[PDB]
């Protein structure tokens, strides 16, 4: 709900639709059917939850519009927040200012993730009062200050360091502040709401906030979701938290990385850090470059190496990079230590099962036999087209008023948007129309 | 809420002479009321801003 | 005076309330199944429900694929906004073209928000600091706080100033008696100049004497200025300036532009949905529009492959003139268009189509009135019929040449020696190869 | 407690200089291969040669990685270990020539001890030791400083010279506060006050450190181990915090340059002046390379002409190809990959596949790392299909089974689960079978 309710490709599946047995219902959770496809998904999803072993790869095998990138995320929405789930592409990793087995370095590094927790010990209290004997003793006269609470209130001595930090930082009371057992350090919240009449007009510094409320010095921890990566962003350079939100990572040299890699290690055995298991996927990894591949089969054994997911429906066809060819267009290096899953295309009645979901989640509302020539034209066509097809007729229908989409409604929404076959024959019937390739183009009409 | 009960009296009192011109233009008390009200009013939207 | 570049004759699709277009209308002549579906998408878009549609228009080159674009482009409104993009403007140097293609997607979108301001004007004669008669053991009583009366001529007020605005005082050198503007939250400080009673002190001064400006001290202003999404992408990304010193070094520091991360993405969103929630802001969506899209490298179809299934994704429609065309970036995969049947499978192909001999005289009649200038039956009929055998384009290009020929022969019309002299000065791309046939040296 | 297809490797598995066991150290064949790595580790052990070059060839799943990571199991984390990838030598930000180099100094590493006396404690008192300066003087003349020093279980006093006042001034500690002495060099720091005088003041930010265990005057030893690549870093990289070259250091890109040979050849000559002191001492390092066949031509060209170096420590290869064409030239084909003029000028151990008895350990040990335990049935059964199908794909099936044994409620597996497990899931052979019979792209 915090993001964004515009219907993407698939708004209508929220998560996984197996059970506690991983058996998939046939139609549930908003995906219908690949039940060998779903019982898989959740087993690697119960294998990521567990965490144990790593270090595995993950594909899947299908033709385009058979639910691979719907898996993926149905699967990530299952996994829920909170577990560092990244999604890239095979495309976006070419990088003119980062090396690619550098941006692989962070892909794999943004997959993981790990909690953090920090306990802090800080005193917090309304000051009332400070009364400093600066002209008639000077010299840091050790004066006293009382500070309340909604619930209690004493009065703290001040030493000559705290007379000298209380200089910074000026307090006239009146005034909510908070020090730190710890460190000593003062931090100046806002004052309180009796300041806010006197003047009409104030600076964005004042603020009137509510006197704290209990005791004076409280302890409280807190946890933190901090991935590998950011932390090595952010050593890698002084300020490295400009560099995560703009991208300019600038090469973080593998220096860096075993004494971060140590650095996490002693904090596991202390106890102040634990890992959260991650999911990596990528989508229609068929384009690559062999030295990705490499890079990839190299990372695949480290510790640190999250679940791999990668999307594909090529064929056995060439690999970039290399001339030869090779199954899915992928190496057998990769093929060797991978998991491959199977997908099909639905059935008419899963197509009229996905139509329908999908009507809903457009809140398009349909006819029985409108809903059975959309079908049609989806088993003729693609899945993909008979959902831009009702799209569409959802707003002729409106256009023509009469609440559900009619059957002469999607008959004039198919006849004004060409189908890809008839984009094709009408390309080829009219070649000399087109510019063809070799850049050949009838202009003339008249003969 | 401290300050719309005087206001609200106020206007239930002399609202409808006070903030007309006429009366307030030759009126040794009106006046009062009026550039209290007025205040009151000042005082409630600064307040809220 | 009147600056026309083969355009500006178009207002829009102007179709009817039942979606039908009328044979002629706004600068287009026929053409009713272009239009038809344009206005089918204006529905689509403005349904302000659905998001991730697409829509490619295909169809041999003159047939109106940059119209239609401006059509609808016109129809939606400067409120809606629209990003232009050539496929050449893709190919950048600085970043990848992920992230130029995404900045054009958040780019398209939109959002207004509603915002108000305090207003204060009058003239300065007081530059003291708070007294702070107690001196309380901690103060030797002195602050960087500026207590300043402002003498407006209907109102004064003493005001705490932080020192922001008190060194943006300094910065402008006010001196006594002299009209300010400040601002509540900014606290931005401008002066319009010394007052006109100054004036008389100095034979001559730089500085401009001007007088009080009219109203009231303290003055509340609404905003409800709409601003794109990349804007503030780039100022949270980026923070835009200031007048301090350091400020200006964090300006300084970097100013060219890399790939935007999409937390500070989602957590924008989230706070414009809290605004939407209290009504300060209303969202609109958007539509990015691509130009001769057959070059694009196949890592970008790849990418636009995901592109839209993200659910931020607007409508993008998208212009092609290609037929059997190998996609670039590739080396056997050939389609119509040269678009990879991956990306088609989800978007929804319109044709245009050509036209006949009444309807180049309709356009060329068309265009003559555009650039207001007649023409007689005789040269309309050549012109019209030599558009028919050689193009379109070539007629448009050699309208103004037959009225410059007109003019310097004193006459306010295009005769049949005009577009003949014209002919005869001027040679199109047939005739062209067929000189350069028979080049000697590749004449 | 997690792994990734490895951590079962312990070590080579070898004896006192003998012939090695079996199955030793996680590993089962290659009785020979691991015997030739072992002379391999010993004589990194001997850090006495210079430049040797080493290349291990087989087909896949035959555990070169799992080999590799032997000998850098078996070197210790004293001994500095730089795993490589031919991949990452292509680097957009500086050329592959300068990357290479990096990695080759970062193999070699450098280790330093060092030794100081400590004096430590709560300082009980302070006086001068004033006496007659031998030209007549009426000011005040002192001789020594003696100071009381508190540390657990035993105090000290001590004389110091006057000069401790300067050092005094430079530290600002009267009393109460806990310091820091050494013996010879002098000078002093300060820690933080005693740890008894918190309840003097209710609030302060000052830590007070408790009293120094052990007695006042320490003698401790200082171990420190750097890479080579580290100091030449450390040497170029600008360092400060208000000079106008410290922010030009910020501001900007800081990028990795090609650093010049004069500061490889000073830090060199520094690196001896601190060994032959007894200070420093070297330690040679190693570079492991796998996928060397992604190299081109100028990495195998470079490696040939920087093979010959004094600092050149062992450099291990590992490689899966044989008779390939080569990167960069069509026409030269070579043995796997890598040009002859290195082969020449380096060692090659032949790699075998694993028998079916091998193949059955290898499952068992697995299962045992995994901790869930395989029955006679579907461990032959498994054993069978990975012999027939390949290694990787009997050896990544252990998690499904597990699992799914798990969903079953049985803590072991069964036949009809390990059935599902090769039902849900198809191997290489099986994926190009089903691209061939699917005529729909798949
Ligand atoms: N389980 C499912 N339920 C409903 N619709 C699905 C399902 N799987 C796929 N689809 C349909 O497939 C289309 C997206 O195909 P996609 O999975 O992206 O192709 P690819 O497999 O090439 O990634 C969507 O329009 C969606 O309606
Ligand atoms: N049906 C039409 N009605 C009116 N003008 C048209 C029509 N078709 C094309 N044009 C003219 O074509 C010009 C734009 O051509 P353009 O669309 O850029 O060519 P292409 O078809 O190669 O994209 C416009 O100035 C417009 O006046
Ligand atoms: N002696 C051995 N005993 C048990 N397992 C081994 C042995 N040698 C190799 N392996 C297995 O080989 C795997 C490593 O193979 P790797 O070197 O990556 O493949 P390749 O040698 O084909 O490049 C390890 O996971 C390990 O289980
Ligand atoms: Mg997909
Ligand atoms: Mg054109
Ligand atoms: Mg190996």
């Amino acid at each position: 709900l915090k993001s964004l309710s515009l219907i993407a490709a698939h708004s209508h599946i929220t998560g996984l639709g197996l059970d506690e047995n991983l058996q998939p219902r046939p139609t549930s959770e908003g995906m219908v059917g690949q039940l060998q496809a779903r019982r898989a998904a959740g087993v690697i999803l119960k294998m990521v939850q567990n965490g144990t072993i790593a270090g595995r790869a993950v594909l899947v095998a299908g033709p385009p519009s058979t639910g691979k990138t719907a898996l993926a995320m149905g699967v990530s929405q299952s996994l829920g927040k909170d577990v560092p789930f990244t999604a890239i592409a095979g495309s976006e990793i070419f990088s003119l200012e980062l090396s690619k087995t550098e941006a692989l370095t962070q892909a794999f590094r943004k997959s993981i993730g790990i909690k953090i927790k920090e306990e802090t010990e800080l005193i917090e209290g309304e000051v009332v009062e400070i009364q400093i004997d600066r002209s008639i003793t000077g010299g840091h006269k050790q004066g006293k200050l009382t500070i309340k609470t909604t619930d209690m209130e004493t009065i703290y001595e001040l030493g000559n360091k705290m007379i000298d930090g209380l200089t910074k930082e000026k307090v006239l009371a009146g005034d909510v502040i908070s020090i730190d057992k710890a460190s000593g350090k003062i931090t100046k919240l806002g004052r309180s709401f009796a300041r806010s009449r006197d003047y009409d007009a104030m600076g964005a510094d004042t603020r009137f906030v509510q006197c704290p409320e209990g005791e004076l010095q409280k302890r409280k921890t807190v946890v933190h979701t901090v991935s590998l990566h950011e932390i090595d962003v952010i050593n890698s350079r002084t300020q490295g938290f400009l560099a995560l939100f703009t991208g300019d990572t600038g090469e973080i040299r593998s220096e860096v990385r075993d004494q971060i890699n140590t650095k996490v290690a002693e904090w596991k055995e202390e106890g102040k850090a634990e890992i959260v298991p991650g999911v990596l996927f990528i989508d229609e990894v068929h384009m690559l470059d062999i030295e990705c591949f490499s890079f990839i089969n190299r990372a695949l054994e480290d510790e640190f190496a999250p679940i791999v997911m990668m999307a594909t429906n090529r064929g056995v066809s060439k690999t970039r990079g290399t001339n030869y060819k090779s199954p899915h267009g992928l190496p057998l290096d990769l093929l060797d230590r991978s998991i491959i899953i199977t997908t099909k295309s639905y059935n008419e009645q899963e197509i009229k099962t996905i139509l329908s979901i999908r009507a809903q989640e457009e809140e398009v509302e349909l006819s029985s036999d409108a809903l059975d020539l959309l079908t049609k034209t989806g088993v003729e066509t693609s899945l993909r087209y008979s959902s831009n097809l009702i799209s569409v007729a959802q707003q002729i229908a409106m256009k023509r008023k009469n609440n559900t989409v009619e059957v002469e409604d999607v008959k004039r929404a198919y006849l004004l948007f060409l189908d890809s076959a008839r984009s094709v024959k009408y390309v080829q019937e009219n070649e000399s129309q087109y510019i063809d390739d070799q850049g050949n183009v009838q202009i003339s009409i008249a003969k | 809420n401290k300050l719309r009960e005087t206001n609200k009296q106020l206007q239930e009192e002399f609202g409808e002479a006070s903030f007309l011109n006429f009366q307030d233009a030759n009126q040794y008390f009106k006046y009062s009321n009026k550039q209290k009200l007025e205040g009151t009013v000042d005082m409630l939207n600064f307040l809220k801003m | 005076v009147t600056r026309t570049a083969a355009h500006t004759h178009i207002k829009g699709l102007g179709l009817d309330e039942s979606g039908v277009a009328k044979r002629v209308e706004g600068g287009f002549v026929g053409q009713i199944e272009a239009r038809e579906a344009c206005g089918v998408i204006v529905d689509l878009i403005k349904a302000k429900k659905m998001s991730g549609r697409a829509i490619l228009l295909a169809g041999g080159p003159s047939t109106g694929k940059t119209a239609l674009a401006l059509a609808i482009s016109q129809e939606l409104g400067p409120k809606v906004p629209f990003c232009p993009l050539v496929g050449s403007e893709l190919y950048s140097v600085e970043v990848k073209k992920t992230e130029t293609l995404m900045e054009n997607f958040r780019r398209a979108i939109g959002l207004r928000i509603k915002e108000t301001k305090e207003v204060y004007e009058g003239e300065v004669t007081e530059l003291t600091p708070e007294d702070a008669e107690n001196p309380l053991g901690g103060y030797g009583k002195t602050i960087s706080h500026v207590i300043v009366g402002l003498k407006s001529a209907k109102g004064t007020k003493t005001l705490r100033l932080d020192p922001t605005i008190y060194e943006s005082i300094q910065r402008e050198k006010v001196s006594i008696g002299d009209v300010i503007y400040i601002e509540a939250n900014t606290g931005a400080v401008k002066r319009v100049g010394r007052s006109d009673a100054y004036a008389t002190e100095f034979d001559l001064e730089t500085e401009e004497y001007v007088p009080l400006p009219k109203g009231e001290v303290h003055k509340k202003k609404e905003i409800v200025q709409d601003v794109t999404l990349h804007d503030l992408d780039v100022a949270n990304a980026r923070p835009q300036g200031g007048q301090d010193v350091i400020s200006m070094m964090g300006q300084l520091l970097k100013p060219k532009k890399t790939e935007i991360t999409e937390k500070l993405r989602q957590e924008v969103n989230k706070v414009v949905a809290k605004y939407i929630d209290q009504g300060v802001a209303e969202l609109i969506p958007g539509v990015l529009f691509i130009d001769e899209v057959n070059m694009l490298d196949i890592e970008i179809f790849t990418y636009l492959n995901k592109a839209l299934e993200s659910n931020i994704a607007p409508v993008v429609v998208l212009a092609s003139n290609r037929g059997m065309t190998t996609v670039r970036g590739t080396e056997d995969v050939i389609s119509p268009h040269g678009v990879p049947p991956d990306l088609i499978d989800r978007l929804l192909i319109v044709r245009t189509l050509p036209y006949d001999k009444d309807e180049i005289r309709t356009i060329i009649e068309r265009r003559a009135t555009v650039e207001r200038l007649q023409v007689e039956s005789s040269a309309l009929d050549l012109l019209a019929t030599m558009g028919t055998e050689t193009s379109l384009r070539y007629a448009l290009q050699l309208l103004a040449p037959c009225g410059i020929l007109a003019q310097t022969s004193n006459r306010k019309e295009i005769v049949v020696n005009d577009v003949n002299e014209a002919k005869l000065l001027f040679l199109d791309a047939k005739r062209s190869t067929k000189i350069l046939e028979t080049s000697a040296n590749y004449l």
